[PDB]
This record gives C-alpha cells, sequence and structure tokens, in this order.
C-alpha cells in the first residue's frame, strides 16, 4: 500500500441497488 | 607542470594531449513492461483484476 487500497468508500451502492420489494 | 620546471628543466614537448573522460559503458538496455508495472506498487496492478470481476458477477446474477 502506497497511496490507496481503501475499498470501505466504495462499498455504498453494492447495497443500493438491491431494492425490489414493494 | 610548472612546478616540475623548478627542480629539473623540459625540453619541446613531443605531445601535447588532454584529460579525457572514462566512464563504464550500460551497454544499453531492452523495452519492458515490468518497468511499468513499478511506478505503481505491483500488487496494485494485481488489485484492478479483484473488483472487475465483483461488477461482472453481481451483473451476471441479477440478470433476472
Amino acid at each position: 500500500q502506497k497511496i490507496g487500497g481503501i475499498f470501505i468508500v466504495l462499498a455504498a451502492g453494492l447495497v443500493l441497488s438491491v431494492l425490489v420489494a414493494v | 607542470t610548472h612546478v616540475r620546471e623548478k627542480a629539473i628543466d623540459f625540453s619541446k614537448p613531443f605531445m601535447t594531449l588532454g584529460v579525457s573522460i572514462l566512464y563504464r559503458k550500460p551497454n544499453g538496455t531492452n523495452p519492458s513492461v515490468f518497468s511499468f508495472l513499478n511506478p505503481l506498487s505491483p500488487d496494485i496492478w494485481m488489485y484492478v483484476l479483484l473488483a472487475y470481476l465483483g461488477v461482472s458477477v453481481v451483473l451476471f446474477v441479477i440478470a433476472r
């Protein structure tokens, strides 16, 4: 690791697009 | 040399040459792309391969 490696900020949209229930 | 004139005498010079530069020769190299893997950390170049299929398999499983 030199400049980055953060997969933590990125994982917001993964749980966002699951919404299929009405 | 002007200090060496002060104990012995010089005649006319037979050769008058100067100080050259010796250095060891690198003898060339080849083009390469492992050199291109180096300005970034080499684990990150394999980290590029990881989340590509993280997008891909998630796109595969929710084709429904």
